[PDB]
RNA sequence: CCCCC
RNA sequence: GGGGGG
């Protein structure tokens, strides 16, 4: 009492006292809300008005908290803020507010009678502020605020910091919280009606702003400038102002980097190795400088007057490139709260998906040949932008035909539907339907393809699809307008599948695809670091607006003319449901019809382009069924942006030949497109590259896209992941720790806690101070998730608490006579966060019996089975070897509660919930097999692969689970997660033995295995310092990432191990190429029993190209060998540092005598490379000499 | 006197393949 | 065959191919009737499908297979004992007609076999298979034609009721020919449509009409303008566009012919509109129809609006494609024009000039071309250079939503208080999809016209009309479902009401 | 010495 | 489960 | 709703 005065707050170490003390405090926060309100609104807190300190770069700032009067005094709700059309078929055309208006909650009511136009609208706004606002990654939103504010108390050891007064000023009204969310109704509920309607979203704003303070992007002073900017945006519409201002306040850095003038940056080479630093000027080209003038008058208006002076402060003071990226990262968290944006679906539907024509119209191709309906068949452009793209793409048409013939498309279409189910196909229309339990699988793709089987080959199947409106789904994303996506029916999607298969064939023929492949390491952006380092370059990252609304009906035909010529040469008889037959056909210049042979796909490509209706219907609770106007790009029939990627690269490379006829040699290097995002690289003189740069800006305007052309000499953007002079800059705000779209909140823990590790490791190089994230996400795991919501039966409810109370405390509800179930809430010790297949969260130093603390883990520590080593390290491995004992030291582990941490892990709670559902919910037998036995009849017969799969099992070795044979998959396709139904009484019916193992627990022990001796290696610091590799000399100033600033431990880790391998990352990318876990499960075959690898091919049914990748992927991979002692390092968790453990062998020494004669020399490097990453905090230039446990070597030879 | 060719669609197709200057 | 002649010959009655009275031929087709009872029996076993369609195609079509777990192979051995009894010299052949109407009635189980076979495809002409084919010549009577000079006794041309069926092209009533010359021992094929050839500009032209010759008053030598309103609804030109059709074309030959089955896809998009008309879950049903200018679409949709008005009983609105074009010419200067529905219908009259025709007249005078001959004389490059300037006057109205802008025009009209619940809107090119709104239904409409000849026929607008046609045709690829006018009238009869 | 200071000192000596 | 259109 | 990668 309280968290800023704890012994853990001052030493930042666990002990037998402070760790048992910090458990009592955080468990008290998550358990009872009355303690939470006293924590957040405590009287001892002092209010702050004027404040002063240092900014992000050490310059002194003075800011003052200012809360606008319009939140303390919300205006009464105004009916005119959401006008309607006179017919009241929809919202009025022009309208200001797509999102919430700020108003007092008690001013919104509906006196109108039910089933009236105005009654349904007020019911929608009541559905708005009370439903859409709550989006929380964990538990209640108040517990999420506690974990952030609790982290700020422990980190600064002070109750007095500016961010707290924003909480005490806004949310302190009455004795209780202004509002609480009830999980039962999935609604926020207001206890005080005078509160402003927008306030609940601001709890997510402080949770984001409090993350940046722990992160080190924002300091206490810059936090004040940020919070006022959001409260200024709360009038009059909190999200409309953010979406309007966000473009201007992030773009200023161009002019500020112009004033830095000279700067020294590392120069990357082609191979992703740093070859040196270079002193380059950062002056922008003259035409870039003239665009600064238009921004200044615009930044003086829309921006907040105090936040505007902050950017004027940045353009002045900063003198080095590191200072600019620090001011830029600071502006990033002031312009975005990181929350998912949300509205009523039809309010945002207007401007998001409504088609819009801009600049010139697109004109038709000439029709060389036509169907008897006068549908197009093959066509060509006389002139226009469509002729420009065809001058390029026409040379690829013939080669694609040789590859389309090889694929057996019916085998592909059945495999294409398997990759993503359920597809939310329209539900069963009428009686019976037979059925009858297929309605339980009614929302699926493969199930709907199986039910409609005889229907597959009928041509009539396609015309039945044309009567079905295309339902509109909305997928929200951070800091962006709400997106309108279009789901499609099986046959409706099937019409576009043939054009898609031609569309992805081009990727092998070019380097123009940014979507080609991605590894997730620094090699992903690796080419960008090369071009940013070069002399005489004009970089250009052209984002394109719209693309959903920017493709008019006539624009799509540019892509059709490419597919129609490819489908013309392709010979693919009986694609189904179609024939390779003759046809009566009209030609240009001939009077009467001619007789031309036609293959199957050329019909299916023609029929799809002939009928096109992109209108997306949506059924709403207000206006009935609303239908968006035609002219959208559906996003997406079959697949996209494979439509856009062939469309953009043909518009760009074809412009190069358009300049060839004009006689101007076209300076250019390489060009990546995802799409729709484009990126270009122009090398040449400053005058010539601008002339070619203007042409690419104009040709896209001529084809109907409007874009914001960006040009710079020293910076570039791609995938919203930008690079400057070979210096990666992260985006902190894009990761939203505290919100999610699904509102999927459930008490299952390995689902949530292991997911949180994916986020904290994705913030490793997007943050300046990683050490603060560890204290942040610990308290998030120490508070937001300490309870378990399992439903108990009234019979067994009294038997459980009689034993488990000895270790882990839990909640005891009085038995309820009314209903059968009596709930329990299972609190867990903090120790569960650190155990294997627990949280696996990085740990603070512990206290041994000797008093020496264990090593302080960093963000780079691997997870998986390696986390179990922390158990032995508490027992002092250096003492364990001198006594030659493998004893586990169970007594000390009972103190911290590891003994109880493993009791929850022995329940296998997430494994029983799956097994209990598989019994009854899936009938299998005749119900499921009849569809799988039928579904096999469409595939090119046959996959008997289970006979080729179990051939690997006996004997043979076990393999698991699904790499092939998806006719066991439709069983899994019914998850029945919502809800758990009545089967939970049978889920705990098998747990009657699991409370019979707690009476059988008696004195509990932690199990050990003979394979567990591997943990007993521990290193002892030596004396001689390590000579350092040259990369540190180049990166020592103007550092390439926020946490790699000079002298920071994240920089020093790259200095010791070095960068990622060349051939290793290109090769490991290929095992993920076939996938679109198979690598490791099949790798034990390559090491122990190699002859099973050949049948490993035919059990997966991999092709000859896929067979040679897995053989070639074991070549450069086996240099660091197999894991008998496995570890998990995410490629996102690393980024620049070397992945191959061999790199760490240089900085550690081993005695020769420890090696086995011809075996396992390469295993000690995993013992070393995994250890240096675990503790870079205490590492300071020391060569290491490992010692081995005497019983470890006896195990290795056995 | 008139020809199938003077029609705009016909003229355009042609323009499709002996494109003149 | 695919479809089985013996269980239901009424489908082949439509094509006019009759079974021979009852040799290898007759014994063979009775085998096919047994196989269709068998394949239908295996259908119901597994959700209406087969099991190993490539295995059935080897047995039935090739005949090289003999079959002898019992669970999976029980259906095949039952097939093998049946086919092996036939002792055929080779396997049976699968047959399919080119017509889509024949394909739409094929059973589901036959389609599963087709992909693993090489069906013999019999080409059609105008919805009618050629009778010279090897199979149709053996199983069916060969139709015999009777024309003017060809009319004679049965004795002059050796014929029997067994071998031959008689087709009557003479145009005299069939009851007379059947009763007078003794042809009552032969069965006459009947045709409910007409195939009328016309003299065109570029050359001879044919056509198909869905009405019977008695109901269409046209005879040999008749003027095209006579009974023109009937042809526009039920006619289909079957020659490549442009055709030769003119206002002064004359008939040459008229014969009875098979009726045109409506396109399966065109009925699907139109019934999607009718589903929005009946149900109360939708507030506004709105059909959009594009057509090349000069097709006479306003003449057809004036009646099609009335036919739909009799069915649902709701008041159906109508807006000609030039409704906005004339209204923009009037109110471009007035700041706050009325958008009331009947006021816009008052401006749809042909006498008023469209705004687009005014701006295009200046653009032709700017190069000084007022003559049709001077416009036809121009090279294609000279015309395309001008149409890009007409694209600039058009994007100016679609670029944004302003009070005089075209998108706000259709917004205020559709969402007006007194406007009809269902609307029918016309448009000139695909790029107007963003403006006229907001619909899930859109269709092209192909009349029987040579619109580029129809523009030369009309003498009022002259070159200004012909020039706007190509400016719209250049921006109107056929990217939407095609719909002949008779299919829309056919769409209303099939849909059930109330 | 703080760890950073030791790290910086080590860096300077090698690269003088 | 995350990153991205 | 589909595609890219752990
Ligand atoms: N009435 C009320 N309900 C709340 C409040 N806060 C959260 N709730 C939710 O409403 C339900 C019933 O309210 P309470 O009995 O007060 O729950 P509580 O005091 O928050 O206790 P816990 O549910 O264990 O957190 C609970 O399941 C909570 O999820 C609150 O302040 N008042
Ligand atoms: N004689 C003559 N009649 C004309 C002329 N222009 C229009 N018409 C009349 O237009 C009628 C044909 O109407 P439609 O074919 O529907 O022409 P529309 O109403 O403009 O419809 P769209 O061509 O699709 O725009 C004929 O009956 C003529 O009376 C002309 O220049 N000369
Ligand atoms: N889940 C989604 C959503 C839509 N699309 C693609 O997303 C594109 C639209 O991008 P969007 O972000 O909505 O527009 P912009 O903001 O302008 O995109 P950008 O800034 O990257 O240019 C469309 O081409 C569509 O193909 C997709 O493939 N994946």
């Amino acid at each position: 009492t309280k968290l800023h005065n704890t012994i853990f707050s001052e030493t930042r170490k666990f002990t037998r006292e402070s760790f048992k003390e910090i458990e009592h405090l955080t468990a008290r926060l998550a358990n009872d809300r009355v303690a939470r309100h006293d924590f957040l609104f405590n009287t001892s807190i002092v209010l702050i008005s004027d404040y002063s300190g240092e900014d992000s770069n050490g310059n002194q700032l003075q800011a003052t908290i200012t809360i606008p009067n319009e939140i303390i005094n919300p205006k009464e709700y105004d009916p005119s803020d959401y006008p309607l059309a006179e017919d009241e078929s929809f919202f009025k055309q022009g309208h200001k507010y797509d999102y919430l208006v700020t108003f007092r909650a008690g001013s919104l009511t509906n006196t109108y009678e039910p089933k009236t136009k105005m009654y349904k609208l007020h019911a929608a706004l009541d559905k708005l502020m009370h439903v859409k606002q709550r989006k929380s990654r964990f538990a209640d939103l108040w517990r999420e605020l506690c974990a952030v504010i609790a982290s700020l108390d422990v980190w600064y050891q002070t109750t007095n910091y500016p961010l707290r007064t924003y909480v005490k000023l806004l949310f302190h009204k009455g004795d209780e919280f202004p509002f609480y969310e009830s999980p039962s109704q999935d609604r926020i509920i207001f206890n005080d009606k005078s509160v402003a309607s927008i306030l609940p979203t601001f709890v997510y704003t402080c949770c984001q702003v409090g993350t940046a303070i722990m992160s080190g992007i924002l300091t206490h002073v810059e936090s004040i400038v940020a919070m006022n900017h959001f409260l200024h945006c709360a009038k009059d519409s909190y999200i409309d102002e953010k979406l309007k201002i966000k473009g201007i306040g992030r773009s200023w850095y161009q002019e500020a980097l112009h004033n830095v003038c000279q700067a020294t940056v590392p120069v990357w080479s082609q191979f992703n190795e740093v070859i040196g630093h270079r002193t380059k000027s950062t002056s922008e080209p003259h035409f870039v400088s003239s665009t600064f003038i238009s921004l200044r008058a615009k930044r003086a208006e829309l921006l907040y007057p105090e936040f505007n002076a902050y950017i004027n402060r940045a353009i002045q003071l900063s003198k080095t490139q590191n200072d600019v990226a620090n001011y830029y990262a600071a502006c990033r968290a002031m312009t975005n709260d990181g929350t998912f944006l949300a509205t009523l679906t039809e309010l945002s539907l207007d401007a998001a998906v409504f088609p819009r024509i801009e600049q010139h119209l697109v004109t038709r191709p000439a029709v060389l040949m036509s169907n008897t309906r006068h549908e197009s068949l093959k066509q060509k452009y006389t002139n226009g932008v469509g002729s420009i793209a065809q001058s390029y793409l026409s040379s690829f048409t013939d080669e694609i035909a040789k590859r389309v013939n090889g694929r057996h498309h019916d085998e592909a279409w059945l495999n294409f539907l398997t990759t993503s189910s359920p597809g939310r196909k329209l539900t069963e229309i009428e009686k019976l339907e037979v059925g009858g339990d297929v309605a339980a699988w009614s929302n699926s793709r493969i199930v709907m393809q199986a039910v409609f089987a005889r229907e597959y080959r009928t041509p009539e199947r396609i015309f039945k699809s044309l009567k079905a409106p295309i339902k509109l789904v909305e997928r929200q994303q951070s800091d962006r307008r709400q997106r309108a996506i279009s789901g499609l029916d099986n046959d409706r999607l099937f019409l576009s599948f043939m054009p898609y298969t031609i569309g992805k064939q081009i990727y092998e023929l070019n380097d123009n695809a940014a979507q080609g492949k991605q590894a997730g390491n620094a090699f992903d952006i690796g080419e960008m670091l090369y071009w940013t380092s070069q002399r005489n370059v004009l970089l250009s990252s052209i984002d394109v607006a719209g693309m959903d609304a920017s493709v008019t009906t006539n624009t799509k035909d540019i892509y059709n003319t490419f597919v129609l010529d490819v489908a013309s040469k392709c010979t693919v008889p009986r694609f189904g449901p179609y024939y390779a037959k003759n046809m009566e056909v009209f030609e240009a210049g001939n009077r009467q019809s001619q007789v031309r042979y036609v293959n199957a796909a050329w019909q299916a490509c023609a029929l799809e382009a002939a009928n096109s209706q992109t209108s997306t219907s949506y059924e709403s609770e207000i206006f009935g069924q609303v239908k968006n106007a035609e002219g959208t790009y559906p996003s997406g029939r079959a697949d996209t942006s494979t439509h856009h990627t062939v469309l953009l690269q043909g518009l760009v490379r074809g412009n190069e030949l358009k300049r060839a006829s004009d006689g101007k040699n076209s300076c250019l290097a390489t060009i990546k497109i995802l799409g729709d995002d484009i990126m270009e690289i122009f090398q040449g003189s400053e005058s010539d590259t601008y002339d070619h740069a203007v042409s690419n800006a104009s040709i896209l305007n001529e084809s109907g896209f409007a874009t914001t052309a960006e040009l710079s000499q020293n910076s570039i953007v791609l995938l919203q992941q930008l690079v400057v002079n070979g210096t990666f800059w992260g985006f902190a705000d894009r990761i939203s720790l505290w919100t999610r779209e699904d509102t999927k909140d459930i008490g299952r823990l390995n689902l949530a806690m292991m997911e949180l590790n994916a986020l904290i490791d994705d913030l490793v190089f997007r943050v300046r101070r990683p050490e603060g994230l560890k204290m942040l996400g610990f308290f998030c795991g120490a508070i937001c998730l300490r309870r378990f919501t399992l439903s108990v039966d009234n019979k067994l409810y009294d038997s459980t608490y009689n034993n488990l109370s000895k270790y882990m405390t839990l909640t005891k509800y009085d038995k309820n006579p009314d209903s059968d179930s009596t709930l329990m809430s299972l609190i867990l010790p903090l120790a569960w966060l650190f155990m294997p297949r627990g949280g696996e969260y990085p740990a603070y130093p512990f206290e041994r019996r000797d008093g020496t603390f264990t090593e302080d883990e960093s963000m780079f520590t691997a997870r998986g089975a390696y986390k179990r080593r922390l158990l032995y390290d508490v027992s002092n491995i250096g003492e364990m070897i001198q006594q030659n004992s493998m004893a586990l030291d169970d007594d000390l582990l009972h103190e911290y509660g590891f003994t109880g941490a493993l009791l929850l892990i022995d329940l296998n709670i997430l494994d029983l919930i799956d097994e209990v559902k598989k019994e009854d919910i899936s009938p299998v037998k005749v119900s499921e097999l009849a569809t799988s036995l039928e579904q096999l009849g469409k595939l090119g017969e046959r996959e008997k692969s289970r006979r080729a799969a179990s051939d690997l099992k006996i004997r043979g070795h076990a393999l698991s689970n699904d790499i092939v044979y998806g006719y066991g998959l439709q069983e899994k396709i019914q998850k029945s997660a919502m809800a758990t139904k009545e089967t939970t009484v049978q889920s705990k019916r098998v747990s009657s033995r699991l409370h019979d193992v707690i009476v059988a627990k008696r004195d509990y022990k932690i199990s050990t295995i003979p394979a567990d001796a591997l943990h007993l290696h521990e290193f002892e610091v030596e004396d001689v310092t390590v000579d350092l590799l040259p990369h540190a000399k180049h990166t020592s100033y103007s550092s390439l990432a926020y946490n790699m600033s000079f002298g920071s431990d994240g920089w020093f880790a790259f200095a010791l191990l070095g960068g990622l391998d060349r051939s290793a990352n290109l090769l490991r990318l290929d095992v993920a190429s076939i996938r679109g876990p198979v690598f490791k499960q099949g790798y034990k075959i390559y090491k122990s029993d190699a002859t099973l690898l050949n049948d490993f091919f035919t059990a997966i049914s991999a092709g000859p190209k896929e067979q040679g990748i897995l053989l070639r992927a074991f070549a450069y991979y086996s240099l660091y060998g197999n894991v008998e002692y496995h570890y998990v390092l995410s490629p996102r968790q690393l980024f620049f540092l070397s992945d191959n453990p061999v790199s760490a062998e240089r900085l550690v020494r081993i005695p020769p005598k420890y090696y086995v004669s011809t075996q396992c020399r390469a295993l000690y490097n995993i013992f070393s490379y995994l250890h240096i990453l675990r503790s870079i905090a205490n590492n300071r230039g020391k060569r290491l000499k490992m010692v081995l446990h005497p019983g470890l070597i006896a195990y290795v030879r056995g | 006197v008139q020809s199938r060719t003077d029609v705009f669609n016909e003229q355009f197709a042609n323009e499709a393949l002996h494109p003149m200057t | 065959f695919a479809i089985d002649p013996l269980k239901h010959s009424k489908l082949y009655e439509e094509y006019g191919l009759y079974l021979r009275p009852h040799a290898p031929t007759i014994r063979s087709i009775k085998y096919a009737s047994l196989i269709h009872s068998m394949l239908a029996k295996h259908a119901a076993r597994h959700n209406g499908t087969l099991i190993n369609p490539r295995m059935y195609a080897d047995m039935i079509t090739l005949g090289n297979t003999k079959v002898t777990d019992i669970v999976t192979y029980k259906a095949l051995t039952e097939m093998s004992t049946l086919i092996e009894s036939f002792r055929l010299p080779s396997g049976l052949a699968l047959i399919i007609f080119d017509d889509e109407k024949y394909q739409s009635l094929i059973p589901n189980y036959i389609n599963q076999l087709i992909a693993y076979t090489q069906p013999h495809i019999i080409p059609t002409w105008q919805g009618i298979a050629d009778f010279s084919d090897t199979y149709l010549r053996s199983y069916f009577k060969r139709p015999f034609e009777l024309t003017a000079s060809n009319l004679a006794a049965p004795q002059k041309y050796n014929l029997s009721p067994m071998t031959r069926s008689i087709f009557n092209n003479t145009g005299r009533e069939d009851a007379v020919i059947r009763k007078l010359y003794g042809y009552g021992e032969y069965v006459f094929i009947r045709y409910e449509g007409c195939l009328i050839t016309w003299t065109g500009i570029y050359g001879e032209v044919t056509m198909m009409v869905n009405l019977s010759k008695r109901d269409l008053g046209l005879d040999v030598g008749d003027d095209y303008l006579k009974e023109y309103k009937k042809l526009l609804f039920y006619g289909v030109i079957t020659d490549a566009i442009p055709s030769g059709i003119s206002a002064r074309s004359t008939i040459m030959k008229i014969s009875p012919h098979k009726m045109m089955n409506p396109s399966g896809g065109a009925l699907a998009v139109l019934s999607k509109f009718l589903e929005a008309v009946v149900s109360t879950n939708v507030i506004n049903a709105t059909l959009v129809v594009y057509a090349e200018k000069g097709a006479g679409k306003t003449s057809f949709l004036s009646t099609y609006a009335e036919q739909l008005s009799l069915a649902s009983g709701q008041v159906v609105g109508h807006l000609s494609s030039d409704a906005y074009g004339r209204w923009l010419a009037k109110n471009k200067d007035v700041e706050e024009p009325s958008f009331a529905y009947d006021y816009v219908l008052s401006l749809d009259t042909d006498d008023n000039e469209s705004y687009y025709e005014q701006k295009a007249s200046e653009l032709l005078i700017s190069h000084g071309i007022s003559e049709v001959a001077q416009y036809e004389l121009l090279s294609v490059r000279k015309k395309i250079k001008m149409m890009d300037e007409m694209n600039e006057v058009l994007i100016a109205q679609l670029e944004n939503a302003d009070t005089h802008s075209e998108r706000n025009f259709y917004y205020m009209v559709s969402t007006g208080k007194t406007t009809p619940r269902t609307l029918i809107v016309e448009g000139h090119f695909n790029a107007q999809d963003a403006t006229i709104a907001r619909t899930d239904t859109t269709v092209l409409l192909r009349t029987i016209n040579d619109t580029t000849q129809a523009m030369r026929d009309r003498q009022r607008g002259g070159v200004v009309q012909l020039f706007l046609r190509d400016t719209y045709y250049r921006l109107l690829p056929a990217l939407h479902t095609t719909v002949y006018p008779f299919e829309m009238l056919e769409s209303i009869r099939r849909w059930k009401w109330v | 010495p703080t760890v950073v200071q030791s790290r910086t000192d080590v860096f300077n000596e090698q690269f003088a």
